[PDB]
């Protein structure tokens, strides 16, 4: 009977709840009591890059911590040199409906996916001097919200199907596909051995997957509106998870609960994304009033503010260094604060 | 990816030629084209270059104001105007590509070259040993002596490693050193102390007897170094 | 000027790629884009063969000016999470079948579609263009049977001048941003050949109370 | 049918139930461990000075 | 000889001295207040089109502060006004009330593109295109105005009598400079209410209120700048062919506070219109209520 089916799944929701409180003794927030505040962080705009005509929705760095790529909805896809600030690549795309766009850790391929449920990859390192589209990664029946390249050959896309899903890129097809979730996968982002992922979607609900399984692990069911940025601790057990209801929220993966939240009483809009700098003590969030607010993660206070831009952030990176923080907003410039 | 030049032959001297380099196979407007000429028993000389969209054209000192380059981006083909061609300008013009981003491989793919004859401040590199006997499997080593230090202040080092094998173009081998052109095997390796460099190739092969070309690439003129040839 | 012979040829590529991204931008500046939002399946496909992969932009040019109509209704995702990319579009058509009201009710369907729109965060300033399409099929589904059977409070008489004089005053009454954007509504059908005419006649309204806004004339 | 979708809802319930989770206190004792043993290698926490920072405008 | 050519005092003279100067505050203090609204909101600079309604308030406010420090200067304070510093008072006044109608005229085919050419006028003028525009206005402007300070004597021709030291027949050839720039105003003007009468006529085919919200605001616009303008040019065109006997002369001092009756209700009329300077007066207060 269905009845039956909703009840057994309760009774096993509660013995994830009781596990859950019978771990929690003391909180994050009992044990940083006596520690040292990282005081107030201001960081100076060092680059801001023009050139951009649209909103940009998504940067991502390379791995050299120089070199970023940068969509935006004139249908193009600017690939920066951060140091002296030079577009090495222009790349035009088939469509302006870009929501995403990655950078291959190699540094070879660029993919970028939108609205069209598509997933292109760019080739930069090539002969012939071009920029030309290695494959198209066609499957997905909703818009393409995340990708994120796990190595030159495999790519992690999530869509607006409610799935994400693993790709081969040598032939495009979905080798895994990573069902369980009920709303649009709107973020996702790679742990450092790159064994597991998290995918935050609009079901106030952010996962765990086992990349090379296939099946989720651990389901985070501690927010309450839609979950619109993610991205990793350093150290690959926690996570943090941008929401619409305007706070961040520190989970972590050994204790399968959430550790923190952070929230302040003057922000109500949502946050666009996230990423922790380098020794994940910062935690950078990018809010829809125009701002970026640098959040410490063992305490909660507010450290510093990113203002600055005159429109939504909706994307940010800190270099795999942790030297820099280029945050893209709505406006048509990106903004190098180190 | 291919460049053929055409032009050449026996010119009166004083007389005048258009060499015409036609570029197929690569997206021609956004790679800044060299011309690089090499005298009968000479090494490699730098002749002329025009950039992406002929913005910046430099020369020679042999050169300037008695060549003229010019590129044909629809027509993808680049040419050489050479006016009052003096008997010292017998030589083999190449046509070498060169695109310039960060992280480029600049000076990549070389022309094939049209034998021309006609009728009858610098960073100056020095590759000391003029020749290096060799046996086929051992470890070589070729040594370039810059006389100044090529080490910018941005970190790079603009010296280009050539390898020009007997009855061929001068194919890249290392660009701004210890770096590797895309398509060369391992074994090459390029050492330098920002003023006095090395080419270190490790598990030598007849495929390596070829002339060993340093380039600085720091200012233009773009000096190359003399000839390092290695003998079975 | 410390930069290096690769450094300053670096830079030259750079202002190279901005003057083609400035000549690229100038041209699809000069674009009109028109996001096509009609409910359902109706009406929808009529005015895309009449004026010539989830998103289908159906692009097309009248009187030297270039429209892009981004036909998005074969998404089927949550709407609110990607309709701020159409933030900044030139207009909004949108697309009622006028004799879907015997066929909740679809025509009630097509208002909380109007209403979720015209009040929507980023729609605040995008005039609808409103097509209320199937009039030609409208006139016969009116002498067979009256409005009375979607409508409720209805007080005039079932002839079709006076029913459809009232189904478009019942969208036009769902925007509450009376001063900021206007609704331009067309009776249209399959047999009509003006609606090309009738969105360059309603566009060109949009641009320039749009460019007197920019001269702060308005 | 939905008997089959919420057997589904079950086996994820019933395989997520069965991980073993240390308590906060020690989840995130680590998570301060690894910020206090990283803090040196942070340039936006500590501001590296300008001869080692590369952006300088 | 520079104090006797005006002969006005008695119980008029502080009328005419205390409206240089209540009008000559209050437009000082209404065009730095736009000048301040367009430059700290910072998204209106790069708009092209408020530089050209900043310029006149820029062109406007030196219109009314040397036209205030020079005119109770010559009426009540009686100078020495010597030979070479006067004619730069009587040309920073006239550059500053030709840069202003020439900025008039510069917003006005501003505006003329807006319906001429209505989906590319974003592409026709940026905000390069807007500043090398205004670039040539201001020094043409400059160029005209202060022409016979650098040379000119009026030795062997007579020199006209309403403003001293001052050639008759560049008076002929700076009105009829004037008169372009009105001919290119009053065209312009009328060609945009014109052409949106075109269109009005072209959407309502198919199945009246953006001519008439144009001509309410186009019209009052032409008539604030005719109703004072006119004025000061139809009896300066009067002063070439009769030498004045009676005190028409009089009567042109006091319509010269005319042209600074029109420096206030310039940004009342293009600047308090603009709907964008009205929700920033609105927004700049609260970053100054602390
Ligand atoms: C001499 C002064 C004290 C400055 C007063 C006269 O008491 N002068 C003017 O108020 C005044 N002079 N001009 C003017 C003068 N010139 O020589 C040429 C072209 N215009 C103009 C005005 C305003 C009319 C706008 C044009």
């Amino acid at each position: 009977e269905l009845d039956q089916l909703r009840q057994e799944a309760e009774q096993l929701k509660n013995q994830i709840r009781d596990a859950r409180k019978a771990c929690a003794d003391a909180t994050l927030s009992q044990i940083t009591n006596n520690i040292d505040p990282v005081g107030r962080i201001q960081m100076r705009t060092r680059r801001t890059l023009r050139g951009h005509l649209a909103k940009i929705y998504a940067m991502h760095w390379g791995t050299d911590s120089r070199l970023l790529v940068s969509a935006s909805q004139d249908g193009k896809l600017i690939i920066w040199d951060s140091y002296t600030t030079n577009k090495v690549h222009a790349i035009p795309l088939r469509s302006s409906w870009v929501m995403t766009c990655a950078y291959a850790p190699s540094g070879n391929y660029v993919a970028c996916g939108g609205l069209d449920n598509i997933c292109s990859i760019y080739n930069l390192k090539t002969r012939e001097g071009n920029v030309r589209v290695s494959r198209e990664l066609a499957g997905h029946t909703g818009y393409l919200s995340c990708c994120r390249f796990l190595d030159d050959n495999q790519i992690v896309t999530s869509s607006g199907d409610t799935t994400c899903a693993l790709w081969d890129i040598e032939t495009g097809q979905q080798t895994t596909t990573f069902t369980g979730h009920t709303g649009d996968v709107m973020s996702l982002s790679l742990a450092p051995d790159t064994r597991l992922f998290v995918s935050g979607a609009c079901d106030a609900s952010a996962k765990l997957w086992d990349v090379r399984e296939g099946m989720c692990r651990q389901t985070f069911t501690g927010h309450e509106s839609d979950i619109n940025a993610i991205c990793f601790f350093p150290n690959g057990n926690a996570f943090a998870t941008g929401s619409d209801d305007a706070t961040c929220r520190l989970f972590d993966l050994r204790a399968d609960q959430e550790l923190m939240t952070y929230s302040h009483d003057n922000i109500i809009c949502g946050i666009t994304s996230v990423s922790f700098s380098k020794s994940g003590r910062l935690l950078l969030a990018g809010y829809d009033d125009f701002n970026c607010n640098v959040w410490d993660a063992l305490k909660a206070d507010r450290a510093g503010v990113l203002a600055g831009h005159d429109n939504r952030v909706s994307c940010l990176g800190v270099t795999d260094d942790g030297m820099a923080v280029a945050t893209g907003s709505w406006d048509s410039f990106l903004k190098i604060w180190n | 990816v291919q460049l053929v030049e055409s032009g050449g032959g026996l010119v009166q001297p004083g007389g005048s030629r258009k060499l015409s380099c036609s570029a197929s196979g690569f997206a021609f407007s956004s790679f800044g084209m060299h011309w690089v000429r090499q005298a009968p028993e000479k090494g490699l000389e730098w002749v002329a270059y025009i950039s992406s969209g002929s913005g910046t054209i430099y020369y020679a000192d042999t050169v300037k104001g008695r060549f003229t380059i010019s590129r044909d981006d629809p027509k993808n083909t680049l040419f050489l105007q050479m006016t009052s061609l003096r008997s010292e300008d017998t030589a083999m013009y190449y046509c070498v590509r060169s695109i310039y981003y960060y992280g480029s491989s600049p000076f990549d793919f070389w022309g094939q070259g049209t034998t021309l004859t006609v009728s009858s401040s610098d960073i100056v590199m020095t590759q000391a040993t003029s020749s290096v006997p060799v046996t086929p499997g051992e470890s070589v080593s070729i040594s370039c002596r810059s006389s100044k230090s090529l080490l910018h202040s941005n970190g790079n080092t603009y010296l280009y490693w050539f390898l020009q094998r007997p009855g061929q173009s001068p194919q890249l081998l290392i660009y701004r050193m210890s770096n590797l052109a895309s398509g060369v095997p391992d074994r090459f390796s390029g050492s330098g102390s920002g003023t006095a460099f090395t080419l270190t190739i490790s598990r030598l092969e007849a495929e390596d007897v070829g002339v060993y070309y340093c380039m600085q690439h720091l200012e233009y003129p773009l000096t190359f170094g003399a000839g390092t040839k290695l003998e079975l | 000027c410390t930069l290096s012979a690769e450094d300053k040829a670096a830079v030259e590529r750079s202002k190279m790629i901005d003057r083609n991204l400035r000549e690229d931008g100038e041209k699809a500046a000069r674009e009109v884009k028109l996001l096509l939002l009609g409910a359902g399946e109706s009406g929808k496909s009529t005015i895309v063969k009449q004026m010539k992969t989830g998103i289908v932009e159906t692009h097309f040019t009248f009187k030297d000016l270039h429209f892009k109509m981004f036909d998005v209704g074969g998404q089927r995702s949550e709407r609110k999470k990607w309709i701020h990319c159409f933030e900044g579009v030139t207009a909004i058509i949108f697309c009622v079948a006028l004799s879907d009201y015997d066929l909740m009710n679809r025509m009630h369907e097509s208002m909380k579609l109007f209403d979720s729109i015209c009040n929507n965060k980023w729609f605040t300033d995008t005039s609808i263009i409103l097509f209320l399409n199937k009039k030609d099929l409208f006139e016969e589904k009116i002498k067979k049977s009256p409005l009375t059977i979607c409508y409720p409070e209805y007080a005039g008489s079932n002839t079709y001048e006076e029913a459809a004089a009232y189904i478009q005053c019942q969208f036009e009454d769902l925007n509450k941003r009376k001063d900021t954007k206007e609704i331009y509504t067309h009776f249209t059908c399959a047999t009509d050949t003006k609606n090309v005419q009738f969105v360059f006649d309603a566009v060109t309204d949009v641009i320039i109370k749009n460019n007197l806004k920019d001269c702060g004339l308005f | 049918a939905s008997i089959a979708q919420a057997r589904k809802l079950v086996e994820q319930l019933k395989m997520e139930a069965n991980i073993d989770r240390i308590k906060v206190s020690k989840a995130a004792a680590d998570l301060m461990a690894y910020c206090e043993a990283h803090a040196k290698e942070d340039p936006l926490l500590t501001p590296v000075p300008a001869s080692e920072n590369p952006f300088r405008e | 000889p520079m104090k006797d050519y005006m002969i006005l005092s008695g119980p008029q003279k502080t009328a005419v001295a205390v409206l240089c100067t209540l009008l000559g505050l209050l437009s000082a203090l209404e065009n730095v207040a736009v000048l301040y609204l367009i430059l700290s909101s910072h998204q209106l600079r790069r708009k092209p089109s408020y530089l050209f309604i900043g310029s006149l308030a820029g062109a406007d406010f030196l219109a009314s502060v040397v036209f205030a420090c020079s005119f109770v200067n010559f009426h009540v304070f009686h100078g020495v006004d010597s030979k070479a510093v006067f004619l730069l008072k009587i040309g920073s006044v006239t550059m500053t009330f030709t840069a202003s109608v020439g900025s008039l005229l510069l917003t006005a085919i501003d505006r003329y593109l807006c319906l001429r050419y209505p989906p590319s006028y974003k592409a026709l003028l940026t905000r390069g295109r807007a500043l090398v525009t205004l670039g040539i206005m201001w020094v043409l402007s400059a160029l005209v105005s202060y022409l016979p300070l650098m040379g000119w004597t009026c030795c062997p021709r007579p020199c006209s009598e309403l403003f001293p030291l001052i050639p008759n027949d560049y008076l002929l050839s700076w009105l009829l400079f004037i008169a372009f720039l009105f001919s290119g105003i009053i065209y312009t003007y009328g060609h945009v209410l014109w052409k949106a009468h075109q269109h009005v006529a072209s959407l309502s085919g198919h199945q009246m209120r953006l001519d008439v919200r144009l001509a309410k605001t186009l019209g009052l616009v032409l008539a604030v700048l005719l109703i004072c303008w006119f004025p000061v040019l139809a009896l300066m065109a009067h002063s070439l062919a009769t030498t004045l006997s009676d005190q028409v002369k009089k009567a042109f001092a006091f319509c010269s506070m005319l042209c600074l009756i029109n420096s206030m209700v310039n940004p009342v009329i293009y600047a308090l219109r603009s709907g964008e300077i009205r929700s920033s007066a609105h927004h700049c207060l609260a970053h100054w209520k602390k």
